């Protein structure tokens, strides 16, 4: 797709797996 | 019947993110959010004969080489473990990724190479005798599924960059970009004959590409519908039938999906699961299907 909608798409996914598979969950 | 064995597999303590058949077809491996791989028997009373502990996080991808003796396991923490299947001890850790490892894949023909992908963007290849990273293909975004070809000389990484990207092991560059997905590509699987490659993504569509040196200049040959990806945003995996006739892509609406490759229609839409179905697999010899989902259960079943 775009570039900013592939960087925000990565920021939303980094802040998804960083908390979903966080070691406190 | 047309097999030897709908019987259920209970015993997983949390979600099951990946399920794989042993290629001899008499044992079975399933793993997920438990940080704990379970080895089942395919026939008989379907017991749980062995357990694999040694993951500090959830198991994203289980994989078997065609030898079937060693089991490869990409985990969430930072690592990919290599186990043996008979007595069940982790023969190796593979520790080079700096983020959550979303995928691994066995090199089955030649030397035992484990191409892995992770949330940092690095697609790392792993010869097990080196205990180090051989080659790191730097994708700028997250990769959710990686796989070899039949030749084990290219890596096929699908990720959140809306494109499937193949990397040559000798050119050490991206060769071509399979564009045509509109969201994150979560699951890639390749046939036993190695020409075609399955693709699942959060555009709620399944693709078949033809990874082969003979290039038709637009590799998206077959588009499949019916699939859905939901708010849970799991890594919705894929598998091919060993005769290459049926594809199966895991879906978010609790339905085990099995299409026909030629007919491009949903052959099987199976109920029974309660959560998003991460991985659905195929037995090597007989037409048997296991399905792994977030409902902490597995469903074995004779499709034909």
């Amino acid at each position: 797709m775009s570039e900013e909608k592939l960087q925000e798409k990565a920021r939303k996914w980094q802040q998804l797996q960083a908390k979903r598979y966080a070691e406190k969950r | 019947r047309c097999s030897s064995l709908i019987m259920l597999l209970s015993g997983h303590e949390g979600e099951v993110y990946c399920c794989k058949f042993h290629p001899n077809g008499s044992t079975l491996a399933s793993a997920g959010f438990d940080r704990l791989i379970l080895l089942w028997n395919v026939y008989g009373d379907c017991d749980n004969y062995a357990t694999l502990k040694g993951h500090s996080g959830a198991v994203m991808e289980l994989h078997y080489n065609t030898d079937g003796s060693m089991l490869f396991s990409a985990s969430t923490d930072k690592t990919v473990a290599v186990w043996d299947s008979e007595t069940g001890e982790r023969v190796k850790r593979l520790k080079g990724h700096t983020s959550f490892v979303n995928s691994c894949y066995p090199a089955r023909r030649g030397p035992q190479l484990v191409c892995t992908g992770s949330d940092d963007g690095t697609v790392k290849l792993w010869d097990i005798r080196k205990k180090a990273a051989i080659q790191t293909f730097q994708n700028t975004y997250q990769v959710l599924a990686v796989t070899f070809n039949d030749t084990s000389d290219q890596i096929i990484s699908g990720g959140i960059d809306n494109d499937i990207k193949v990397w040559d092991l000798r050119q050490n560059k991206l060769t071509y970009t399979m564009r045509g997905h509109a969201d994150s590509v979560t699951g890639l699987s390749l046939s036993s004959e190695g020409s075609y490659l399955l693709s699942n993504a959060m555009d709620n569509t399944v693709r078949v590409w033809d990874v082969r040196p003979f290039a038709p200049k637009e590799r998206c040959v077959k588009i499949f519908q019916g699939n859905v990806h939901n708010f849970e945003k799991n890594l919705l995996r894929c598998s091919w039938s060993p005769d290459g006739s049926k594809i199966a892509a895991g879906s978010a609406d609790r339905f085990v999906y099995v299409w026909d490759t030629t007919s491009r229609r949903i052959l099987y839409k199976l109920p029974g699961h309660a959560g998003s179905i991460n991985e659905v697999a195929f037995h090597p010899d007989e037409p048997i299907i296991i399905s792994a989902s977030s409902d902490k259960r597995l469903y074995m079943g004779e499709i034909q």
